[PDB]
RNA sequence: UAAAUCGAGAG
DNA sequence: TCATACGCCTCTCTGCTTATCGGTAG
DNA sequence: CTACCGATAAGCAGATCTCTCGATTGCGTATGA
């Protein structure tokens, strides 16, 4: 009976709530396979791209919140990074818990986002890391 | 014709009424999920096997679900989704402002 | 199911209850009273199990709504039970409730106080206030009594009206798991606690301890030397169903304000006295007919084993019937006691085997009796429980229609998301597509090609439900349906339908293939169909082996033709082969060619190769 | 393919009755059509093809004053091979009742026949 | 007959019954036909026009 | 469609009040009157209460009960509340455009 | 146990509202899961 | 009696001959084939009280 | 006729099923499909023979929209294309009372029953010597103290005592 | 046309 | 003498549930 | 001193994918023939 209602956290059939987001992303884990693969994203940004195309998913979206959000609490992480498990009280929690997924680009996972400003410090490369980026949200959400 | 039905009547609206959640405040997905267009497809392709009239070119189709994605394609499907959240409450988008992939 | 006959009414939800006697003797169309279902001739005896009330029977026309076997619902029927009868379900509740009660005060042998607290719980979790339920514990702080009982009560009524108000719940009440969990866990620890001390102490009495020897037969013992002492300073004989029940009568119409409680995990809306006589069945309710059929071979007729049963209780009721009477003549007749004590003991005997019987009859475990036997006749409840019962062999999985199965063949020459259906296939799978204007053309075609030549069509249901059949027409009377194919309906009511040709399943269709035992997902996709006219063998391309997780090896699996649009279009994008490249268990892909096709691709892709 | 069916017309009359149910064509209007697969004597001619829907053996019964016939009960079309008419050891010199015939059904291999 | 596509699921009446007011059923008669015609072939106008006369004049 | 469109499909006749599915039947008509369905239990009889009566097969003459509607439901539940029915146990159906 | 869960369910007149899978799929409704999770309108323009 | 024994394969005793199962006892000498009919007067059985434990040893 | 109006304005609360092929007509659909067949016929619930209605409405399935709104929303069974909606339709039902005074004609006469006809349109069940000696004609007063309704047409039964 | 038990098999 | 209807005619796992021997306060 | 409360010892109850064939169906007895 559990299923994924549309809060985005899963509940059984009658209403009982199991998780407030499916594993803490909400990620398909079918879609999940070439979300890590940055080298592979680079190489066919066009090709993704045109796929996804961000032209027309605008109107319909907001881009600055998520995102707004999704960096004071990535400078708050790491500040506080070098802190014990049980001392580091929360102030800010993870943008997935107030901002929509499905509707404010910019709210991914603590993981994704690491793995993603990760790749873009260590490999500096006409695609620049501000459209890259921009891609890869899109891709995420 | 008695008031033992018509308070029920009120009393059913009433509900309906304050479970519906409000075009300005609906916070769900602006996309349309894989299972609504599958069951617009196929609930517009039901309604074109039945005779209901059609808006897109019959370029020489006989599938009534080929020209319900046909529709889709076109975005002239005339209905409305109605979300529903666990507690009960509903949001009405409808598949113009839902956009597919 | 037919998409020209919408309904409207829907179940929106179903709630248990226990017949009462009342309704089901107004409910019914005839008693049963003798114990032959069939006279010398075979034909229905009138008062028997057969009789023509409960269902028309073979050519019989129902005696109770006038039409055929094919088009009578089946009308219950009822039998009276001479003495009430203990229900095998509820026995476990009845020996519970007999136990941890005073027959003197006609109250449990808990404190009025304890069981008001336990009330007032109760009640505060049928809205489901799972805190103030634990918040009235602690309002402890003879006379001050009437009092306590008030606070508590006061408590629960203004707990329950502020959540009223400001949301929190409904007037129907707020059930979920947690608060049915510590109901449940309320209920037990209320029971266990009821069944432990003795002593009422409403009137500090003792009383005699029950006991059982199985489920039909009840014991009680009297007080031991220094139990018979207390009795009177305040100032293992065989117990019967009537007066068992009179006790418990009494008692729940003393305790029904926790009563009420206990027997209910909503809010009592319908505001019905819960009764005693719930548990005690003075009235059987008899299937009916069609449910009670007997099996046939072609000559070899066997009696239905219901039919077995309630005709054993029949006889039994009619032999209690019988010697009450009897007993009645032995009595103005004044005679020695022990030319009454002997057809008294049969008599009570006789209530003890009816008791039994009725517990065979329900269930089949519970049965008492049997030296040698064949096989023990399975009650209701061994109809409905376990895997071969009702529930997990008739709704949780059920034979279908419309869905073929064969012998599965290689064919790397089909697009790796069709199936190769056999020609056999082809002519008997059909799809009911509605005459349109756009349809008529193809449909036509296919009424004149018929039921033999693929594509084909065999039957034109009519606007009316009017089926008819191509099977045996000729070539122009398959013409003249054609051509009377889409015409303007003449009948008011059927003016917004429009014929259906069961096409057969073209190449444009979608069926779902399934291979057991369905392990995941992917074992179970929905193909386009592909109409190979040379075999009979389903045949499938190389990619899907690797899902289904089968050889060509003789493996067999299914293929199932979905019968409306919403499914024909849910199977093309929800669960087409397509959508299952990768497999939920970990995101890995489970299609691609798997022996000899990677073989080629390395000796091509190598570079000595030109 | 080997199969074998018994026509046991002594199967609903098992008492002491005697037979009501003989082999052979009644005086009724039964069809003519019934005479292409079926002897005089109400039984089938060796080597004959008999498919769904055709009569295997004609008996006439007492008692509805009726022809009826047995029928092939498989789709798969088959030959007669052998007819037997099988006596009884009582001394009552019966009739015949109890018929064993058997079908010829060719097996070709056609694909998903496992070898 | 009588399936759910010519007739209502319930017809519960929702409030109690009221009489013609104005006086003349004209106000409704005179435009029931109207709105109608300007297939039913049950009597429904065969016998629907001798009652609008009989208040008027003499049929 | 794989466990009711196409295994047991049935538009059974259901009461609105008693929620029962097979409680209901047909009545007899008169002449030219029309065999409507009715509930055994709703109907009053006559002795303790035209377009308002209804009788039974064997001329008994059954006053109100009949209000009832169709549901599209499998046979199997059918059977299932018949056999609850044999136990004392009784299934009320909730219709919803009461 | 179908009997021990009936008569658990009995005892307390245990409406239930048909949320899970298995009691629709025993009272034939459509499912709730997936294509069932929402309803379906018609925009009918009518005067 | 003993034609029932064979055509059935129950073995109805009043002592129980000291044997654990009560059925499957006889089986049809199949003639599919000369291998099968062979095999049928070599093989043995541990007893159909066997073919149910879980214990694989 | 008899100082009574007998025709009665009775507002009904309908559930209807709208056709797939009424979509972009969907008023006129239902009253089509529904409200027409119930003309000239006797319905128990709105009290007797209906002759008309008018003032049809749809109750939209948004309660959020407006009263006035050209576009209205019909919920589609999920087994079916066909929709259902309630509606608002005031209906003019003819609206006999028993033991009232009523004036009919008489159209049909035969030798047991007399055929009154109320304004030529309720069917019910030669001249001779009268309580006055006057013809027998087709203007007088009847009761209604037996009503016949199980016919395809509701009829009339009575006598000129009260 | 049935229903149960046992036996032999396929994936 | 003798046939069909009536009357029966012994090698696995998880809990839950009840009964009975110890202890503490009053 | 003795009743309420636990803490084992024992027993009790419920469990441990589809499909195709074939074979089979009780003794026992007791009275009208
Ligand atoms: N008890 C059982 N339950 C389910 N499936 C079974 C089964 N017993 C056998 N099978 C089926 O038998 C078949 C055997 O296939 P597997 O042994 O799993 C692949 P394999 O070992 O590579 O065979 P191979 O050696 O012939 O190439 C499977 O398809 C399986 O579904
Ligand atoms: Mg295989
Ligand atoms: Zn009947
Ligand atoms: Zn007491
Ligand atoms: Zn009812």
């Amino acid at each position: 009976g559990v299923h994924v209602s549309y809060d985005n956290s899963i509940r059984d059939a009658d209403g009982t709530l199991v998780q407030f987001m499916y594993g803490g992303d909400a990620i398909d884990i079918t879609k999940e396979s070439h979300m890590t693969q940055f080298e592979f994203c680079l190489d066919n940004y066009y090709a993704l791209l045109k796929k996804y195309n961000p032209s027309a998913l605008i109107e319909h979206l907001d881009v600055e919140s998520a995102l707004k959000y999704s960096k004071k609490t990535l400078k708050y992480r790491k500040k506080h990074s070098k802190e014990p498990h049980y001392k580091q009280s929360v102030k800010y929690d993870p943008v997935l818990a107030k901002y929509n997924p499905a509707k404010y680009l910019g709210s991914v996972s603590e993981n994704f986002q690491d793995k993603l400003e990760s790749f873009l410090d260590k490999n500096s490369k006409g695609v620049n890391e501000k459209k890259f980026r921009a891609l890869m949200q899109l891709k995420y959400m | 014709g008695p008031e033992d039905f018509q308070q029920h009547e009120q009393i059913r609206r009433k509900t309906l009424k304050e479970k519906a959640i409000p075009k300005d405040q609906r916070a769900t997905t602006p996309y349309m999920t894989k299972y609504e267009r599958a069951r617009i497809l196929g609930t517009r392709a039901l309604q074109i096997s039945m005779n209901a009239p059609v808006f897109v070119d019959l370029e020489g189709e006989t599938d009534p679900l080929r020209i319900a994605m046909k529709e889709l394609a076109e975005k002239k499907i005339p209905l409305v989704i109605r979300r529903y959240l666990p507690d009960g409450s509903f949001e009405d988008w409808s598949v113009e402002e839902l956009i597919v992939d | 199911m037919d998409i020209s006959k919408p309904v409207g009414s829907e179940i929106t939800s179903v709630d248990f209850g226990i017949l009462t006697a009342k309704e089901i003797r107004n409910l019914s169309a005839k008693q049963i009273t003798n114990p032959t279902v069939l006279d010398n001739l075979g034909h229905p005896v009138s008062g028997g199990l057969y009789d023509l009330a409960l269902g028309a029977f073979l050519r019989n026309l129902c005696s109770t709504c006038g039409l055929d076997e094919k088009f009578c619902p089946g009308h219950q029927g009822h039998i009276e039970l001479p003495v009430p009868c203990y229900n095998p379900l509820f026995f476990n509740q009845l020996y519970i409730y007999l136990r941890a009660s005073c027959l003197f005060c006609h109250h449990f042998r808990l404190k009025s106080v304890e069981v008001h607290r336990y009330a007032c719980k109760l009640r505060l979790l049928q809205y489901g206030l799972i805190d103030e339920s634990y918040k009235l514990d602690e309002i402890t702080l003879s006379t001050l009594l009437n009092e306590l009982k008030s606070k508590r009560s006061e408590y629960v009524d203004m707990a329950i009206a502020k959540a009223l108000s400001d949301g929190r719940t409904t007037e129907r009440g707020s059930f979920t798991a947690t608060v049915n969990d510590e109901r449940k866990k309320l209920v037990h620890e209320f029971h266990k606690k009821l069944l432990s001390r003795g002593k009422c102490d409403n009137c500090g009495m003792f009383s005699p301890k029950f006991r059982k020897d199985g489920f039909t037969k009840i014991f009680e013992t009297a007080l031991n030397e220094k139990q018979i002492t207390n009795n009177r300073v305040k100032g293992s004989t065989y117990i019967l169903s009537t007066e068992v029940k009179n006790i418990l009568d009494t008692v729940f119409r003393k305790e029904q304000c926790v009563l009420q409680y206990v027997f209910h995990s909503r809010p009592n809306l319908s505001r019905k006295l819960v009764k005693a006589d719930s548990f005690f069945m003075d009235v059987l309710v008899v299937p009916p007919t069609r449910f009670r059929l007997p099996s046939k071979l072609g000559e070899e007729v066997h009696e239905n084993s219901q039919n077995q049963l309630l005709s054993k209780v029949l006889t039994t009721s009619l032999l209690i019937r019988d010697l009450n009477d009897d007993l009645s003549k032995l009595q103005k007749d004044k005679v020695s006691l022990e030319d009454r004590r002997v057809i008294f003991s049969r008599l009570m005997n006789a209530f003890v085997t009816i008791q039994n019987d009725v517990n065979a009859f329900i269930d089949s475990t519970k049965a008492q009796g049997r030296t040698s036997g064949k096989v023990p006749i399975p009650g209701v409840k061994q109809a409905l429980e376990k895997k071969e019962g009702l529930f997990r062999k008739h709704m949780m999985g059920k034979r279908v229609n419309y869905a073929a199965r064969s012998v599965i063949s290689p064919d790397p020459n089909i697009e790796t998301n069709e199936i190769g259906v056999p020609p056999v296939f082809a002519v008997k799978l059909t799809y009911p597509e509605p005459v349109t204007a756009y349809n008529i053309a193809e449909l036509r075609q296919a009424v004149i090609n018929g039921p033999d030549k693929w594509p084909g069509a065999t039957q034109i249901q009519n606007e009316d439900g009017s089926l008819v059949s191509l099977i045996g027409m000729s070539v122009e009377q398959r013409k003249a349906l054609a051509n009377q194919l889409l015409t303007p309906s003449s009948n008011v009511s059927t003016h917004t339908l429009n014929k259906k040709v069961y096409r057969h399943i073209k190449n444009r269709d979608v069926v779902l293939m399934n291979r057991q035992p369905t392990l995941h997902k992917a074992s179970m996709m929905g193909h386009k169909v592909r109409v190979l006219p040379n075999e009979k063998t389903l045949r499938l391309h190389y990619a899907n082996t690797g899902a289904y997780n089968a050889d060509f090896d003789g493996d067999e699996m299914n293929m199932h033709f979905p019968q409306n649009e919403n499914a024909r279009a849910e199977a093309l994008n929800l669960a087409n082969t397509d959508s299952q490249y990768l497999t939920p268990t970990s995101g890995s892909p489970v299609r691609g060619l798997i022996q000899d096709h990677i073989s080629a691709g390395v000796w091509l892709t190598s570079k000595d190769s030109f | 393919m080997y199969k074998t069916e018994k026509v046991d017309l002594a199967l609903n009359r098992n008492r002491g009755d005697p037979i009501t149910q003989h082999f052979g064509f009644g005086n009724d209007e039964w069809p003519k059509e019934w005479l292409e697969k079926l002897d005089e004597d109400g039984l089938p001619y060796i080597g004959t093809y008999v498919e769904e829907g055709d009569p295997i053996c004609a008996y006439f019964d007492d008692t509805l004053n009726k022809t009826k016939i047995k029928t092939y009960h498989s789709s798969e079309p088959a030959y007669i091979e052998e007819v037997n008419l099988i006596g009884d050891e009582s001394n009552k010199f019966q009739e015949l009742q109890t018929v064993s015939i058997k079908y010829r059904i060719r097996r070709t291999p056609q694909i998903g026949d496992k070898f | 007959t009588a399936t759910t596509l010519n007739t209502p699921v319930v017809i519960h009446a929702t409030q109690l019954p009221q009489h013609v007011s104005t006086d003349e059923v004209l106000q409704f008669l005179e435009s029931f036909i109207d709105e109608k015609e300007n297939t039913n072939l049950s009597s429904s106008i065969s016998q629907l026009k001798r009652i609008q006369r009989d208040f008027k004049g003499l049929p | 469609d794989r466990l009711l469109n196409s295994s047991d499909y049935t538009q059974a006749s259901v009461c609105r009040e008693c929620g029962s599915i097979l409680t209901t039947q047909q009545s007899v008509p008169r002449i030219g009157s029309i065999s409507t369905v009715c509930c055994r239990r709703c109907s009053m009889r006559f002795e303790d209460a035209d377009s308002q009566i209804w009788e039974d097969g064997q001329g008994n003459k059954f006053v109100g009960g009949n209000e009832t509607t169709t549901v599209a439901i499998p046979f199997v539940l059918k059977y299932l509340d018949s056999e609850l029915s044999a136990m004392g146990i009784r299934l009320r159906y909730n219709v919803e455009p009461k | 146990t179908t009997c021990q869960f009936l008569t658990k369910a009995v005892l307390d007149n245990e409406r239930e509202q048909l949320d899970s899978p298995s009691a629709r799929i025993v009272v034939g409704k459509l499912n709730n899961v997936g294509t069932g999770s929402f309803d379906v309108l018609a925009k009918v323009p009518n005067a | 009696k003993m034609q029932y024994f064979l055509s059935t394969g129950n073995l109805v005793s009043q002592s129980g001959l000291d044997l654990q199962q009560v059925s499957g006892y006889t089986v049809v000498a199949e003639k599919i084939n000369f291998y099968r009919f062979i095999s049928h007067f070599r093989m043995v059985h541990r007893g159909s009280f066997f073919a149910q434990l879980k214990t694989t040893t | 006729n008899g100082t009574s109006n007998c025709i009665v304005r009775v507002p009904i609360a309908l559930y209807v099923s709208l056709a797939p092929m009424y979509l972009e007509n969907p008023l006129q659909g239902v009253m089509k499909q529904h409200l027409n067949p119930l003309v000239m016929k006797y319905n128990n619930k709105v009290g007797g023979v209906v002759l008309g209605y008018e003032g049809l409405k749809i109750l939209d399935a948004d309660p959020l929209s407006k009263e006035d709104t050209s576009e209205k929303l019909i919920k589609i069974t999920p087994d079916t294309p066909f929709g259902f909606t309630w509606c608002h339709v005031n209906l003019y039902v003819w609206q006999p009372q028993v033991g009232d005074v009523l004036e009919g004609y008489i159209f049909i006469q035969s030798a047991s029953h007399i055929g009154l006809l109320i304004h030529d349109a309720f069917n019910a069940s030669g001249h001779w010597v009268d309580s006055n000696g006057e013809p027998i004609d087709g203007k007088l007063r009847f009761t209604v103290r037996n009503v016949h309704t199980t016919g395809r047409v509701v009829s009339v039964d009575g006598t000129l005592i009260s």
